[PDB]
Formats: structure tokens, sequence, C-alpha cells
């Protein structure tokens, strides 16, 4: 059929400050059907207790969902967001980067 | 001259098999989602303060009725369409339907239904009504739909009665979360290169509300037309996020600026120089 | 593989009749429905009428009472008896399936003329 794959953008709710709390989103978006595994990760290890918005679709029916986390940024800590889909050969890892 | 929030219900009904579905849904006023509707529970959950407008209990009851014999009855209907036209699982359909109020007491309405990501069929005046890229068997579900009285009369009068009282009402209770105004901040920063000789400047807008904002590269007051902006990405306390970024030759970045234009700033606008 | 080949286009008087056939190639299995859409030129095509291995039929409005679908199982073929025709029915009538495992899209046919004069 048309299955499309999923776009992945990881971002900060704050400018991120070394040791100062911060929120670490996902937006997950543009895929079709909708069984989808998203996780946050730590490291390479998944995040436990990462909440998520509901599942929702845009105009032309793709879906988009985001999770996120409460988390402090340091020096040497690695942060990404790690998803798999039908649409996948593999799970597609986006790393955070503060720019 | 009042603002415009379009309600619109979404619907997602997920067929693996014969056996295995589930059905979710959602709706949105506006930016804003009020309701939830979880395939576990068996009720439409507000989830905020005034999600149930003006309405009384007993019509929101009502309401939360119909939805409960809505969906066990789509189900079925899916799985029996499914035997009769020979479909091949898995099956995905999702549903939009709703309203949006105009000033005058008018108000239009829209139901369209998707099959595997793709418009197949829309409640139009009294009827069902195929799309023009609709496969051949669409016709003959909307034969057996339209027999179905009961359900036409019924969507008709939740789109063009319901729908419309709800939203106005919708609109008064919700009156001050939807003309709260959220100031966003800014901040600057450096990208990967571009080029050999280039710069990535970025500027990045965070917590703003409500959604429409106004994020550029300025020279002065020049516009600069190479300013690449992003999509709008959420935020878990519903405010938003923009990154715009300018690929510019490494001189030439020297007296640029981001400018922010926002609701919440009042023509107090935000305007970062680059380093 | 799939295969639908039209006849019985022509060209007719305003008042005749006409009757297209399509023969389709594979099981009566793998042919779920079939039906008759047409393209006037420099339109859009239009649905004109489906049939299931059932027996189910629906027609579009533009031509309820005129035009009559029809099938033949054993020979899985589909015919559509055109019957009062008028000027404003000339196109390229195509024929199209749903095949067994495509839900999305039609099989279609390479048409044939319908001229009426
Ligand atoms: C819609 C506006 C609602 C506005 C209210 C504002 C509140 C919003 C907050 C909550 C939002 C939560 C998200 C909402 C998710 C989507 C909502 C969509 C609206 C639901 C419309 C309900 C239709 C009502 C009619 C109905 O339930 N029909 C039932 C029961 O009917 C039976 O039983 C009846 C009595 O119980 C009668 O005896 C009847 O004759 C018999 O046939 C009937 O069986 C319907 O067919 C069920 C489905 C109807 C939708 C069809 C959609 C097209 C499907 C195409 C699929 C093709 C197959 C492809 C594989
Ligand atoms: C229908 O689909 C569901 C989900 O795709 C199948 O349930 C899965 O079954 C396998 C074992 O066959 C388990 O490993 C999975 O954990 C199950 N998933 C869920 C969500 O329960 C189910 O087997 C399918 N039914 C048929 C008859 O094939
Ligand atoms: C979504 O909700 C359905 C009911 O609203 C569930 O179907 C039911 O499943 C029970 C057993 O759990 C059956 O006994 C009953 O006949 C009914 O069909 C359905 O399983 C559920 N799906 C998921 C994925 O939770
Ligand atoms: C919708 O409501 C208006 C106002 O009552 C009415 O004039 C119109 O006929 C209705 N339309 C439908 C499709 O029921
Ligand atoms: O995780 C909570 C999420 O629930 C969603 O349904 C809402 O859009 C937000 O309040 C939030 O993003
Ligand atoms: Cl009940």
């Amino acid at each position: 059929m048309i299955q499309r794959t999923p776009k992945i953008q990881v971002y900060s709710r704050h400018p991120a400050e070394n040791g100062k709390s911060n929120f670490l989103n996902c937006y997950v978006s543009g895929f079709h059907p909708s069984d989808i595994e998203v996780d946050l990760l730590k490291n390479g290890e998944r995040i436990e207790k990462v909440e998520h918005s509901d599942l929702s679709f845009s105009k032309d029916w793709s879906f988009y969902l985001l999770y996120y986390t409460e988390f402090t940024p340091t020096e040497k800590d690695e942060y990404a967001c790690r998803v798999n889909h039908v649409t996948l050969s593999q799970p597609k890892i986006v790393k955070w980067d503060r720019d | 001259m009042q603002r415009l929030f379009p309600l619109r219900c979404l619907q997602i009904s997920s067929f693996a098999n014969s056996s295995w579905t589930r059905t979710d849904g959602l709706a949105w006023l506006g930016e804003l989602q009020t309701h939830s509707w979880s395939n576990d529970s068996d009720t439409v959950r507000s989830l905020k303060p005034w999600s149930q407008g003006t309405f009384s209990d007993q019509q929101w009851e009502t309401l939360q009725h119909i939805f409960r014999v809505y969906r066990s009855s789509f189900t079925r209907d899916v799985k029996e369409f499914a035997k009769m036209l020979r479909l091949s699982y898995p099956l995905e359909l999702q549903v939009s339907a709703g309203c949006e109020v105009h000033p005058g007491n008018a108000s239009n309405n829209f139901f369209h239904v998707a099959f595997q990501g793709k418009d197949i069929l829309s409640f139009q005046g009294t009827s069902w009504e195929p799309t023009q890229e609709a496969p051949l068997w669409v016709n003959l579900a909307i034969q057996v739909l339209n027999q179905d009285k009961w359900t036409r009369e019924t969507v008709q009068w939740l789109l063009n009665g319901t729908c419309p009282q709800f939203v106005s009402g919708l609109l008064e209770s919700g009156k001050s979360e939807l003309k709260k105004q959220v100031k966003p901040k800014a901040w600057l920063s450096r990208g990967p290169s571009p080029g050999p000789g280039r710069l990535l400047l970025v500027c990045h807008v965070s917590g703003f509300y409500p959604k429409p904002v106004w994020v550029k590269w300025m020279r002065g007051e020049q516009e600069q037309q190479g300013t690449q902006p992003g999509d709008i990405l959420p935020n878990a306390d519903e405010t938003w996020y923009l990154r715009a970024t300018l690929d510019v030759v490494a001189g030439e970045a020297a007296g640029l600026s981001c400018r922010v234009k926002h609701s919440s700033l009042e023509g107090q606008d935000i305007v970062l120089y680059w380093g | 593989q799939v295969q639908l080949v039209e006849s019985g286009g022509g060209l007719v008087q305003a008042g005749g009749s006409l009757r297209l056939s399509c023969a389709a190639s594979g099981s009566i299995f793998s042919i779920n429905a079939m039906g008759w859409y047409r393209q006037a030129p420099g339109k859009q095509r239009d649905f004109l009428a489906v049939i299931s291995s059932s027996g189910s039929t629906n027609y579009a409005d533009s031509v309820k009472g005129r035009f009559t679908i029809s099938r033949d199982n054993a020979k899985n073929t589909a015919y559509l008896q055109m019957n009062s025709l008028k000027v404003e029915d000339t196109a390229v009538y195509y024929c199209a399936a749903h095949v067994a495992g495509f839900d999305e899209y039609n099989y279609w046919g390479q048409g044939t003329q319908v001229t009426v004069s």
C-alpha cells in the first residue's frame, strides 16, 4: 500500500544549561499506519516512566505523537529518541543535540 | 470578528484480523485537545474543566450513549463489510468529523472517512457519498449504508444541530483559556557546517501560546529571504517550539538579527543580534 | 497476472442501444467486483455501475434506469447493456475490477470508445 515513514525531531523545552532541570521532547510524525514503538534513551539505555500525548493525525491522515520526559543535561551524557515502525528495516535513532 | 475555533473529532479504528481490533478517539477545539476516548474505557473523558461546555449532565450522558453504541456498531459493520466485500486484513480506518460556528447563526460541518490513509467517502447533506478516487468496492458499501435511515438522520442532526450548539457552549465555558497569552523565549545557537566557508545560524523560540507566530532573520528591517523556518513543534505543557535557520557566508553573519513577533508581546518584538 | 479486455464499443444513433463486455483472466475467486467507468474528452472519469460476485449492484444516478450491469461467473465476464443513449454519453468506457488482495485501487482495462451521433 502507501505506508509513510516517520519523521523524528528531538528538542528540549528550555535552553540546555548543564546541571539544570529540563524537558526532553521527541515529536514523531507523518507516519502510517499507527502502530509504532517510541523510546527515549539515556546513553543507549531505555528510560522508564516517560509520558506521551494521545495519538492524533493531520489533515492528510498521517499520525503524530509527542514523547517527553524530565531530564538533566550534562557534558558527557548522550540522549536520543529510538523509533521502530513497519516502514523501517531497523529501529531509527535520532540523537539530541542542543545545536 | 471574534476568533474562530473549529471542533474536529478524530477516530482511529484498527483491525489487525477478524478478532483483534481497537478504536480510539480524541477531539480538538482549535489547537486544544478537549476530549479523549480510549478503547479500554467506556466513556469519553473530558480533559479540561470546561470540556462539557454548557451541556447538561443528561445531555452529555445521551451523547456518551450514542458514542458507546456507535463504537460497538462501527466495529461490527467493518467486520461484516470485510467479509461480504472480501477485504484483506489488516484494515485501518479514520474518521474526521466536526463543525465550525460563524457570525450570523450559520455553520458548516464535515464528516470524512479514510481507508488505509486515503479518503474513500464522506457525509454530504443527508446521505453518504464516495470520493472521486475511491475504489470500486466502496460503491457497494455506500449502497448498504444509505439504506439505514436512523443512522443518516442521526449523523445529519449531530452535524447540523448538536455539534454547533456544543461548540458555542465550549466557546463561553472555555472563553478564558482560549484567549490566554503566554510569552515565548528565544535564544541563539550555531549549527553544523553547511559548506566550506559557510555558517548555519539557528534561532530557537520556545513556550509561546497561542500557535500563530512570526520568526525571521533580518538585517535591520530587510527580511532575509533565505530563512528556513521549521515545523511548529509541540511542548508537553501545550506551548510551542520553533527553530529558524539561515545559511550565510562567514563574514555576512555580522549584523544579522532574529526577530520574533507574537500576540503576547503587544508590539514588543524579541530581537536577538548575532554574537 | 490480471488482464481485463473490453469489447462491444462503437457508434450509434441517439436513442439506440449498445452492449459492452469485459473478459477477465484469473480465477473466479481472484476477481471480487466488476464495474464500469467512463471519461469524456477533457473531463474526469465517472463511476457508472458495479456488480459483485453475489450479484449486488449499485448505479450512479446519472444512468440509473438506462444502464444495467450483469455478470456471468462461469466465464468471469461482466456486461453493461446501454439503452436510450444520449449525445452526452460519448466517452471512453473503462472496465474496472476489484482484485483479491488489492483493496486500495482498481485494476483497469484499456477502454473502448462509444460515440453517439
Ligand atoms: C460528530 C459530532 C459529535 C459532536 C459532539 C461533540 C462531542 C465531542 C466530544 C467527544 C469526541 C470523541 C471522538 C469522537 C470520535 C468520532 C465521532 C463520530 C460521530 C459518531 C456518529 C454516530 C452515528 C449514529 C448512528 C449509529 O450509531 N448507527 C449504528 C447503529 O445502527 C443500528 O442500530 C440502531 C439503533 O441502535 C438502528 O436500529 C439502526 O437502524 C441500525 O442500523 C450503525 O450500525 C452504523 O452504521 C455504525 C457506523 C456509522 C458510521 C459509518 C461510517 C462509514 C464506514 C465506512 C466503512 C466501510 C468498510 C471499509 C472496510
Ligand atoms: C491478530 O493480531 C494480533 C495482534 O497483531 C495477534 O496477537 C499477537 O499474537 C502473537 C502470537 O501469535 C503474540 O506474540 C502477540 O503478543 C499478540 N499481540 C497482541 C497485541 O495480542 C493475534 O495472534 C492475531 N490473531 C490471529 C487469529 O492471527
Ligand atoms: C477493544 O475493546 C473491545 C470492547 O469494546 C474489546 O473486544 C472485546 O473483547 C472481549 C475480550 O477481551 C470479548 O469477550 C468481547 O466479545 C469484545 O469483543 C477489544 O478486545 C479491545 N481491544 C484491545 C486491543 O484492547
Ligand atoms: C441545517 O440547519 C439549517 C437551520 O435550521 C436548515 O435551514 C438546513 O436545512 C439544515 N441542513 C440540513 C442538511 O439538515
Ligand atoms: O502527555 C500529556 C499530553 O496529553 C495530550 O493529550 C495533550 O495534547 C497534552 O496535555 C500533553 O501533550
Ligand atoms: Cl447505555
